[PDB]
């Protein structure tokens, strides 16, 4: 079956790249939630 | 409190959740009365 | 008319769901004045 | 000539389920200011 | 009519798809919602 | 039914989620009141 | 991989992007914290 | 030109509304204003 | 060349749409800041 | 390069514009400011 | 190989592009940044 091949070699490399793209979100998301943070307990301080 | 009983777009605000609400809801009425209390004796004399 | 069915259907649903919201808001909007009141009372 | 007549139903019907849609705008954008309006009131009272 | 069958099943399975698709609203619009009231009476007391 | 499977797996995930979530509210509103509390006290 | 080459690269750039907005965050809340200072000292 | 003629029809609509909106910001802006009067007269 | 006589009348009908368009922007742009101002200030007022 | 000559005619009519707004913003934020000292030397 | 020089040009091409474009992207970007602080400021002073 040259298609089963195929079909499992596409899931393999599509599994990989959810794997590179779960790191950037977290830095990304990290950055702006410590800058929200930041700004909400200056304000509320004074 | 039910939002759209018998639909399928059934939900219910929960208790859980509310209660905390009315933990820390105390706590802050008893702090600003102990407040209160206090600085009346302390200024009995200077009319206020 | 396969459309003007379909468009009763639909108004008839909105008239419902709007009725369910004219509820909540009287629960909440209740809650947050009960607060505000509360509060007043207790600091000057 | 056949395509007049067509072209003139498809204007016709399509006349009427504008009229249809704005029966329905006029319930929801109702709705939407009516509580606007209440959350407001109240916010400014107390 | 092979057509006739065909367009029934498809109702079918359409019909389940959006019951299993309510189901997720209720749990996601629940939390959402129970966040946004915690917050705001919070911020109301004090 | 390969539609069902699927619908459930995200049910619960999406569970797991508003857990977390539940947590990080309680932290962040405490410090929220904590420096509310302490202004005050602090001026008239 | 040419995927795994340049998702590096994105996650590099990014980085440096975060460090030059810590910076200026920092000379922004000094500034609104020394209005709001020298207005309090003034007005009752 | 047959869209000279649709782009005057939907000018000559606009302005209608606007002059609709004109009235109701006076209706609610009225009521807003004489809300915040009451409650000043009320405390302090 | 027929090409450019074509190209040359489309540009020319082109023109005259956008026209048509700045007008239109400047009567709606024009309400949108007026009822903002108007708000602004009887709020700031009292 | 058909694109060079078509960015730097885009700049030129955003410089422009950016001129037009640092004028109404003076304007509007004097207005501001004229209401809020008015208020004040009115009500203690 | 005709395909290499091709693939080789536009690559320059789009190289030459970003560069107009992030010249464009700091005017723009000065410009509100510039306006909100002016804005932030003024209502903080009164």
């Amino acid at each position: 079956d040259p298609a089963k091949a195929a079909f499992d070699s596409l899931q393999a490399s599509a599994t990989e790249m959810i794997g590179y793209a779960w790191a950037m979100v977290v830095v990304i998301v990290g950055a702006t939630i410590g800058i929200k943070l930041f700004k909400k307990f200056t304000s509320k301080a004074s | 409190f039910v939002f759209g009983a018998g639909k399928p777009y059934e939900f219910s605000i929960d208790c859980d959740k509310i209660n905390l609400f009315r933990g820390v809801f105390a706590f802050l009425l008893y702090v600003a009365t102990f407040m209160y209390v206090f600085s009346t004796f302390a200024n009995i004399l200077r009319n206020k």
